[PDB]
């Protein structure tokens, strides 16, 4: 669609009214726009660097900033033809934002794909409200799932305590683990005390799953019936 | 900076997949993370996500791929099946050590299905509970086979079936058995193997 | 390349101090180009407002005046390139304070000595998270040069009177960093750095609504809700610096009379009975202005004591007139080059030792704050060539003083609450609305300074 | 997250306590550490789920009848319980019991005074609770007052999770059928949760625990802690807790 | 407080309306003893309880999730410059920016409000009524959430005409004037138009365009932003995201309104 001039230009339209005298009163809203200009340019930006990894967009590497063999054994001695190639789309190509823990989180949900069914919120209560120290897994006002490993992971990388993020994530899942048996000990534990002391539940899961699995069945049985005194004419 | 905090925003934080939604092969473990909303929030059709989930799904529960498309809709499936399934196998209370002391993808010891550990009694009204009882549903004439809590496990008999089976015949899974699971172990697929006994 | 970079942003035109590696420092030759180039967009009809940053972004703004040749060219005797020097940076000032086009100062970066004449005499003065804020002349055997004098017992909003806190920010040195300048009124608006670039893109983009006028106070006030429209809240966790206890120490002990010296400052700091904590810091301003020149101190305490009551232009020349018969030191009487060679030349952490130490009497330092018929001097003309005893526009576009809250409070005795002066000054008054740390300010000014 | 709530009179409860009851150490391990104890694991137990936005009563109400959630009950249900306690202890936000809370006791208690109900509630402490428990007087949907006394972190509202019975030791032939009662009545629900309405609200509560009076009594003599707790109860929270 | 109410006699049991009564007193005194709710998002605070413009911070604008741009096989390349990156097939919305667009689009209602001209807020979307209802009520405004009738601005005559139509003083107090046919047929026509979902509202920007209205819109990712005269760059598919940013700029006019009473009232 064309770039629009008469949606940000009001002003100027009303001002040439309220001149000629088309236009008796001023508007209440004349002044303020007055004071308060739109913005009127509508251009495209460059940008120079990647907000997530940052990485320099916009950079040549030399030949002369290359004076030692390749991979191949190969010195680099005149530009390639994708040097020559002028890349001024990369400037205003949105770039891609990347994360380490995205790898991370994949890696994490394929080696415990029953995480997956532990269900996720993710409405955000207030990213500024949080204030946390992963020196710790646990924290209050958070979830523990698999966003706590990799954060103590990262916490760990950024501190050292960890040369290879192999071995930080390893610590970090056996922390996991440590928390994940407390807490379904815990439960457990809590339902057989419950019970031990006349705690009269109606139904628990298993039994909720029987009468979902009986209101489907007797539907599919009519339609069986159904279906075989249909066949059979 | 913003880019810091979206790498830490809760849609980073679920993992990227595009498995397809309406997966009709064999389901061993879960492949979707389960979102989950709020009632205050589903009032106002608000999930965490890009856009307003439409007011049909009145569930709670929904899985996705993509928050936006090309055909301008998110790509989901109003389910949370899967974490009922883990639940009751909590409840069965049959346990299933890698959780105890360059990447490897396979799955480490129990994906995430159960935490408990080995050996442990039930405490009961009536006593130390022996065995576990838990209702299931025979499914056809074959080790049989099972529909208990979620899971498809092998039946195996005292002595041999009795009349109902044969009785009733493909129309067997209408009616509710009760099976005492022996074990469950896990194979390098993902997949739990159930071991019961009718009753 | 330059040393000063002039740059245009569709109506604004940018002025970049371009000496990184010694981190702005200003120079003759810099204040002389701004000086001459401000008095060409004085007359532009095309120009709308200026612009002065850095090309240093983060670490510098202007660290300072270059005052290792001002103290080379007073070891060779050359005085009268260090005079130029002088009249060059504070025609600058004069002109930077007269200016009638709205300036706007991005102090992201370290700010002292030059930067802060650069950057206080500007309505418009943005702080950033980088902004460290000093004013460290005392222990180079100098004075507070920049028209600071004048600025400071005007523009700082707490504990400020008498001046007092503008007397401990000059004796003292104390680095005065991010939100704290801003909320003392050192800087006027404060910005995160990352936005700086877009905030220069929009004062670019605007200009006066018709009759093309960019010296009206509307203008200004555009620029302010332009400036305004930038600004970020506070972190959470962000806590003003001084605590009321500290700014009653301050309040107490930099408080004089006109004929006050530093021996009653002194006195006062050794007698105070105010806290456990506010006693003992007390005793670290006893220390470290104890690490000063005391020369330096007695003429910056006079030069305050007259520039707080006098007009801009007047104030001016005196810093000037001070500045040359420093320079010269007929009688000996300021050690200001021998420990500029101490400090800014060798870099010795230890300070210079400070020989003459006497209690120099009043007319033996009046004549180093006066005319001289043996020498006259005179600062540069300026397009504007006004002056004035009060800001025009700083006090609409900065924090309100303590003056002013209480203006408030006892227009209502000749029953109020903390809710009306917090309501009043965040809401009603238009060219405030909204202002970053009206709240807080607010509080602090009502718990310690009435009771209710 | 869950927050402890800020009492009225914080910093004299902080320096002496709750006077004829509890100490300052006292009050501090049944409040102040043993509150926020349970706010933190409440906050653990439920962060990132949809009961962090429910208030302790909303949470015990909701997780009252699913099986695996009981450990987040028994926090919802102490939390809440042993603000109910506190809150009719503390000295203040000489108050005496109301004439319609007496009517009430003459109408339940087969026309008895307060103190025989008062020493009665005393015995019902003593023996139906072994260990850990709550004590209440609560009021049924029919006016009337009655003592409910149970184990560990049952709560008042909901008869099923009252956990009146000690099912560990031996239980007589009328327990044992109200409890098959209650099954029956749950079973009878057509809700597919099977919960039931009970219109059961705590008047008075007295919090059996350890951390209320282990520090200041000892082993031994928790009577006589119920017995300070129930002649110093602050009965301005107890009258507005019966409907007018 | 509960007239027509028939007490039950001390025999007899509680009733139904008795019970409700004693937990509504149950619920507003010991419900919510245990524990305070703190760092919770509750959706109705929105409305009710909309921040400040100087107090949002880019947090609370991505926790609003303003910041979830359109998919990136939608983009419209003119909004290129409002736009921080792509992230999981969308594109990300730079909210250092939108904070920037939406204090201006603030403080432009704040200066119409405060003018006594009239504000309307227009957004047709499924569940935007709340907040369109709520932003005109705290503003003295007016809004639309069923339809824009095409027109409605450029033929006013025509399908607003007939609407009724009411003098009042500086405070905003009725007058109860009579007014003259003449004065009741004239053109009403809005001061300022805010658009919660400027994509399906093409007609109401070209209206305000020829009818000379300056307009504030949501512009995502697939948005003209020169249809508008201020743009806020943000998410206008989460009703979550759009009552964030409509409840900021109700409290700018509710503040400007504020300021305008209160000189009135000097
Ligand atoms: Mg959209």
């Amino acid at each position: 669609m064309k770039i629009q001039t008469n949606a940000v230009n009001v002003l100027q339209r009303t001002s040439a009214y309220l001149k000629s005298g088309l236009l008796k009163e001023t508007p209440a809203w004349y002044n303020v726009v007055a004071s308060i200009p739109p913005s009127t340019k509508f251009t495209r930006e460059p940008r120079f660097k990647n907000p997530s990894n940052g990485h320099i967009i916009g950079k040549l590497v030399d030949v002369t900033e290359q004076p030692h063999a390749n991979n191949k054994g190969l010195y680099k001695t005149r530009p390639n033809s994708s040097d020559k190639r002028v890349g001024v789309k990369r400037l205003y190509r949105p770039p891609k934002l990347t994360y380490v823990e995205d790898r991370l989180r994949s890696l994490f949900y394929k080696q415990h794909p029953w995480e997956l069914s532990r269900p996720k919120i993710l409405v955000e209560n207030e990213i500024g409200d949080e204030n946390y120290d992963w020196s710790h897994m646990l924290q209050i006002g958070r979830p523990l799932d698999g966003e706590s490993v990799i954060q103590r992971t990262m916490y760990l990388i950024k501190t050292k305590q960890y040369g290879d993020m192999v071995e930080a994530y390893d610590h970090a899942r056996y922390e996991f683990y440590a928390l994940r048996m407390q807490e379904e000990t815990e439960q457990q534990v809590a339902l057989e005390e419950a019970e031990m002391f006349g705690s009269l539940f109606g139904v628990s899961a298993i039994e909720h799953g029987i009468q979902k699995e009986q209101e489907v069945l007797d539907v599919w049985e009519k339609k069986v019936v159904e279906e075989t005194e249909l066949m059979a004419a | 900076t913003l880019a810091e905090l979206l790498g830490r925003s809760r849609i980073a934080q679920v993992a990227n997949n595009h498995k397809p939604l309406t997966y009709t092969g064999k389901k061993f473990h879960p492949t979707h993370q389960i979102i989950e909303t709020k009632p205050s929030t589903l009032y106002r059709q608000e999930w965490g996500l890009k856009s307003a989930i439409p007011s049909k799904i009145k569930s709670r529960y929904l899985v996705y791929n993509d928050l936006d498309t090309l055909e301008r809709i998110t790509t989901f499936e109003p389910r949370g099946g899967t974490q009922w399934n883990r639940l009751r196998f909590q409840e069965m209370g049959v346990p299933i050590n890698p959780f105890f002391k360059k990447f490897n993808t396979e799955i480490i010891g129990t994906g995430g299905l159960s935490y408990s550990l080995p050996g442990k009694l039930k405490n009961s009204p009536n006593g130390v509970i022996q065995r576990t009882v838990v209702p299931g549903r025979i499914l056809n004439v074959v080790k049989w086979l099972a529909a208990i809590g979620g899971f498809v496990a092998d039946v195996v008999f005292f002595q041999s079936p009795p009349s109902s089976f044969n009785s009733m015949g493909d129309f067997i899974r209408m009616k509710t058995f009760l099976f005492e699971i022996l074990e469950a172990s896990m194979e390098k697929n993902g997949s739990v193997s159930m071991h019961a006994r009718l009753l | 390349a330059p040393p000063v970079l002039f740059t245009v942003q569709d109506t604004a035109r940018v002025i970049t101090l371009n000496r990184p590696k010694k981190l702005n420092a200003l120079n003759a030759e810099m204040s002389e180009s701004m000086f001459k180039t401000l008095n060409e967009y004085a007359k532009s009809d095309t120009t709308n407002l200026v612009i002065l940053k850095s090309s240093n972004r983060p670490r510098s703004f202007c660290a300072g005046g270059d005052v290792a040749t001002v103290a080379i060219f007073n070891f060779n005797k050359e005085f009268a390139k260090s005079i130029k020097f002088f009249t060059d940076e504070y025609s600058l000032n004069f002109q930077i304070a007269t200016y009638l086009k709205p300036i706007v100062t991005f102090m992201d970066g370290i700010t002292m000595g030059g930067g802060v004449g650069l950057s206080i005499h500007t309505p418009f003065r943005i702080a950033t998270e980088n902004t460290k804020w000093a004013m460290p002349e005392m222990d180079i055997g100098f004075f507070p040069d920049v028209g600071s004098t004048f600025a400071l017992p005007r523009i700082v909003t707490l504990a400020n009177s008498n001046s007092q806190m503008a007397l401990y920010l000059c004796l003292t040195g104390e680095v005065v960093t991010g939100a704290d300048a801003y909320m003392l009124g050192l800087a006027s608006h404060y910005v995160s750095s990352e936005n700086l670039d877009a905030l220069q893109k929009r004062l670019g983009e605007i200009s006066p609504p018709f009759n093309n006028d960019p010296q009206s106070a509307y203008f200004f006030g555009m620029v302010n809700e332009s400036i305004d429209e930038f600004v970020s809240p506070l972190p959470k966790d962000y806590v003003f610096k001084y605590s009321n206890e500290k700014l009653n120490v301050i309040e107490a002990c930099f408080n004089l009379s006109k004929n006050g010296t530093i021996e009653d400052i002194m006195n006062n700091l050794r007698q105070y009975e105010g806290s456990a904590e506010g006693k003992a810091f007390a005793q670290e301003i006893k220390t470290k202005l104890l690490t000063k020149s005391p020369s330096s101190l007695q003429i910056a305490l006079r030069l305050v004591q007259e520039n707080s009551r006098d007009h801009i232009e007047s104030a001016i020349k005196r810093d000037l007139y001070t500045a040359a018969n420093m320079c010269m030191n007929q009688d000996s009487l300021v050690e200001f080059s021998e420990a500029t060679k101490h400090k800014l030349i060798d870099k010795q952490r230890v300070p210079y030792p400070w020989t003459k130490k006497e209690q120099l009497f009043v007319s033996q330092l009046t004549s180093i704050t006066s005319p001289k018929p043996s020498l006259p001097m005179s600062l540069l003309r300026n397009t504007s060539n006004v002056t004035w005893t009060q800001y025009p526009y700083h006090s609409k576009y900065q924090l309100p003083t303590e003056q002013e809250i209480a203006a408030y409070i006892e227009k209502r005795t000749n029953k109020v609450t903390e809710r009306e002066v917090l309501n009043h000054f965040a809401n009603v008054i238009p060219s405030r609305r909204g202002k970053l740390g009206i709240q807080s300010l607010c509080k602090i000014v009502c718990e310690r300074k009435c009771e209710e | 997250i869950h927050v402890v709530p800020k009492l009225p009179n914080s910093k004299a409860l902080l320096q002496n306590g709750v006077p004829n009851i509890l100490s300052s150490s006292g009050f501090k391990t049944v409040w102040f550490d043993y509150q926020r104890y349970l706010c933190d694991k409440l906050t653990l137990a439920t962060a990132g789920q949809s009961l962090e936005s429910y208030y302790p009563f909303h949470i015990l109400l909701k997780t009252a009848g699913n099986p695996l959630q009981s450990n987040i009950f028994n926090l919802a249900s102490s939390i809440h319980n042993n603000h109910l306690f506190v809150e009719n202890i503390l000295p203040s936000a000489k108050t005496e019991p109301s004439r319609l809370f007496l009517s009430k006791i003459k109408d339940s208690f087969n026309g008895s005074d307060w103190e025989v109900v008062k020493e009665e509630m005393i015995y019902r402490a003593e023996n139906e609770v072994l260990g850990q428990g709550w004590l209440f007087l609560v009021e049924n949907n029919e006016k009337k007052l009655f003592i409910l006394t149970s184990n560990n972190n049952g709560t008042p509202y909901y008869f099923p999770r009252n956990q009146s019975f000690d099912l560990n030791s031996a239980i007589s032939i009328d327990e044992f059928a109200t409890l098959k009662q209650m099954k029956e009545l749950i079973g009878k629900s057509t809700k597919l949760n099977g919960k039931v309405q009970d219109w059961t609200m705590p008047i008075i509560c007295v919090n059996l625990w350890d951390h209320a009076y282990l520090h200041d009594y000892g082993v031994g003599n928790r009577s006589k802690y119920v017995k300070n707790v129930l002649d110093n109860l602050n009965w301005s929270v107890v009258n507005n807790r019966i409907f007018s | 407080p509960y007239p027509n109410l028939i007490p039950s006699a001390n025999d007899k049991p509680y009733s139904s309306q008795e019970l409700f009564l004693r937990q509504l007193n149950h619920s507003m005194r010991t419900a919510k003893l245990g524990a305070t709710i703190s760092k919770v998002y509750y959706p109705h605070k929105d409305i009710f309880y909309p921040p400040l413009p100087e107090n949002i911070t880019v947090e609370s604008l991505m926790s609003a999730g303003v910041h979830l741009g359109q998919s990136t096989s939608l983009w419209r390349s003119s909004t290129q410059s409002y736009i921080y990156g792509e992230y999981k097939g969308i594109h990300i919305i730079d909210l250092n920016q939108t904070l920037s667009y939406l204090k201006r689009a603030a403080k432009v209602v704040e200066g119409v409000s405060e003018s006594g001209g009239i504000i309307l807020f227009l957004g047709t979307r499924q569940g935007q009524k709340r907040g369109l209802e709520e932003a005109a009520k705290k503003t003295h405004g007016y809004y639309v959430s069923t339809r824009w009738i095409p027109g409605t601005l450029t033929n006013s005559t025509e399908i607003s005409g007939i609407w009724e139509k009411q003098e009042i003083d500086s405070n905003d107090n009725p007058t109860e004037r009579a007014l003259s046919p003449n004065e009741t047929s004239k053109q009403v026509k809005p001061d300022l138009l805010v658009v919660l979902n400027p994509t399906e509202n093409r007609n109401a920007l070209l209206e305000a365009i020829k009818s000379r209205v300056p307009t504030i819109a949501i512009i995502d990712t697939d948005s003209e932003p020169s249809l508008v005269t201020y743009p806020i760059p943000g998410n206008d598919d989460s009703l979550r995201s759009v009552n964030f940013l409509l409840g900021v700029l109700a409290r700018a006019g509710q503040r400007g309104l504020q300021n305008r009473l209160a000189r009135n009232n000097e």
